[PDB]
């Protein structure tokens, strides 16, 4: 029942200021101290900051001494982190964490946010091309897909038929083109038969560029 | 502060079979030790706290050991499902740190690609540039070799790659390989095809297209 739902990522200018929230509930959260952790893409995790129950007593790391303030509104349920003068180094996800011990000695951390990435550049938002992945014109099993093309930042979502596609479905990891945009492909493979009974649509959803796209794949 | 070091850092062992995780301390942190695991796109999840006890829920085949400077974490038989990366961290003195991780993945028995060649289309030939995509589906051991061919001509330098995180209930992977050319250069050519090589296969396969 204990849940940490966390807000506030995306793109932000080096040099600039973010704030990030955690609504909590399942629990008393005045209770707990509460701690924000990052971890930079590809990288591991670092303990970012802490913050007792009530609470009057804070803990940051070196690296974010001075300019990262972490702060609670135990009325509301909630945690922040409001983070200035940004590098590309803060570029991570950054989650919410509750302390499974309560007063505020060190924590170990019993629940988690789900993380949300900021990305700290200067590059412009761009939204994505979507195309249909479809063959030639084969087996009993057929592989549909779009191509998520040219997008920043991370990252985009696809689903298939709204959601109520997922056996099958294969998204794959985005990759830094050279033009510095990011491109995916998803792909399903389905049976040959429900290709001319079912419809297939895949749904992008880039929210930094508030683009949402719906691209019917059909046999071309 | 004080520095978690873990060993090994990648460990791949099959189903059924033992894993041992260990994670030294550079110095005393008594039984102040947690385990975590994270999956791919996920948060960690609290596997053992203070050394040698599982976090509420967690199953029992995850157990904890040690003190001092040395601790182990153990999985007493792997399921596919526990692909992941699993962390130590320390809570006996500010600032709480991790370790870097051990890596462990699933090994399961060889699987060949299902190859699949898709061309481009012409929603994006209205636009100069052409992606050819080539998918591998659903195969292990992780380690494939796909070359692009156009004409017969080998291509070099004009391809990317994408491998899935290992699939959470089978074990194998998927890998995405796309071409990029400009539509004239696409246009000026007729036959595109994508040549896998893989431990599942008795020979290379290749999947191919006719522009047109």
């Amino acid at each position: 029942e204990v849940q940490l739902l966390e807000s506030g990522g995306g793109l932000v200018q080096p040099g600039g200021s973010l704030r990030l929230s955690c609504a909590v509930s399942g629990f008393t959260f005045n209770s707990f101290a509460m701690s924000w952790v990052r971890q930079a893409p590809g990288k591991g995790l670092e303990w970012v900051s802490a913050i007792s129950g009530s609470g009057g007593g804070t803990y940051y790391a070196d690296s974010v001494k001075g300019r990262f303030t972490i702060s609670r509104d135990n009325s509301k349920n909630t945690l922040y982190l409001q983070m200035n003068s940004l590098r590309a180094e803060d570029t991570a996800v950054y989650f919410c964490a509750k302390d499974k011990i309560l007063w505020f000695g060190e924590p170990v951390f019993d629940y988690w946010g789900q993380g949300t990435l900021v990305t700290v550049s200067s590059a412009s938002t761009k939204g994505p091309s979507v195309f249909p992945l479809a063959p030639s014109s084969s087996g009993g099993t057929a592989a549909l897909g779009c191509l998520v093309k040219d997008y920043f930042p991370e990252p985009v979502t696809v689903s298939w038929n709204s959601g109520a596609l997922t056996s099958g479905v294969h998204t794959f990891p985005a990759v830094l083109q050279s033009s510095g945009l990011y491109s995916l492909s998803s792909v399903v493979t389905v049976p040959s038969s429900s290709l001319g009974t079912q419809t297939y649509i895949c749904n992008v959803n880039h929210k930094p560029s508030n683009t949402k796209v719906d691209k019917r794949v059909e046999p071309k | 502060e004080i520095v978690l070091t873990q060993s090994p850092a990648t460990l791949s062992l099959s189903p059924g079979e033992r894993a041992t995780l260990s994670c030294r301390a550079s110095q005393s942190v008594s039984s102040y030790l947690a385990w975590y695991q994270q999956k791919p796109g996920q948060a960690p999840r609290l596997l053992i706290y203070d050394a040698s006890n599982r976090a509420t829920g967690i199953p029992a085949r995850f157990s904890g050991s040690g003190s001092g400077t040395d601790f182990t974490l153990t999985i007493s038989s792997l399921e596919p499902e526990d692909f992941a990366v699993y962390y130590c961290q320390q809570r006996s003195n500010w600032p709480p740190t991790f370790g870097q991780g051990t890596k462990v993945e699933i090994k399961r028995t060889v699987a060949a690609p299902s190859v699949f060649i898709f061309p481009p289309s012409d929603e994006q030939l209205k636009s100069g540039t052409a992606s050819v995509v080539c998918l591998l589906n659903n195969f292990y051991p992780r380690e494939a070799k796909v070359q692009w061919k156009v004409d017969n001509a080998l291509q070099s330098g004009n391809s990317q790659e994408s491998v899935t995180e290992q699939d959470s209930k089978d074990s194998t992977y998927s890998l995405s390989s796309t071409l990029t050319l400009s539509k004239a250069d696409y246009e000026k050519h007729k036959v595109y095809a994508c040549e896998v090589t893989h431990q599942g296969l008795s020979s290379p396969v290749t999947k191919s297209f006719n522009r047109g």
